[PDB]
């Protein structure tokens, strides 16, 4: 799919249907550094296993 | 965007498009190139058609 800006807020989405996703690191890949990608946008990658474990 | 028509073109093929988008330049510079020689072949060889 695609990144995509609400004006605010930045989701990941499916290409042919609209439906907004909060951007974690199961929904994208790394791959490399920032300095070679023209267009990249800062932003936030969220880990889902923070807040549920911390034991 | 175009450069964004071309990543997941490369996807389709089986290319993860980070590839496209570190070598954007280099794919870029042999498109215009191979349209040149497609041009020179036409404007100079006359048993083509
Ligand atoms: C873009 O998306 C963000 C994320 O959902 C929206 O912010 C939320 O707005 C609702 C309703 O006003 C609030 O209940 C939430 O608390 C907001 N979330 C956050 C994290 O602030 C934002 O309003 C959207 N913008 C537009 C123009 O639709
Ligand atoms: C996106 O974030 C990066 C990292 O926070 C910013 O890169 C910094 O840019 C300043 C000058 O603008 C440099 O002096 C720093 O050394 C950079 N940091 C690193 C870690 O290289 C970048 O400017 C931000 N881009 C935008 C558009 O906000
Ligand atoms: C889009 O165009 C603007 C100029 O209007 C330029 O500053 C920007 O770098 C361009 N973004 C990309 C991803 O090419």
């Amino acid at each position: 799919g695609v990144f995509v800006s609400n004006g605010t807020h930045w989701f990941v989405t499916q290409r042919n249907f609209y439906e907004p996703q909060i951007i974690t690191t199961d929904n994208t890949f790394v791959s490399g550094n920032c300095d070679v990608v023209i267009g990249i946008v800062n932003n936030t990658v969220y880990d889902p296993l923070q807040p549920e474990l911390d034991s | 965007p175009f450069a964004m028509q071309m990543a997941y073109r490369f996807n389709g093929i089986g290319v993860t498009q980070n590839v496209l988008y570190e070598n954007q330049k280099l794919i870029a510079n042999q498109f215009n190139s191979a349209i040149g020689k497609i041009q020179d072949s036409l404007s100079s060889t006359a048993s083509a058609l």
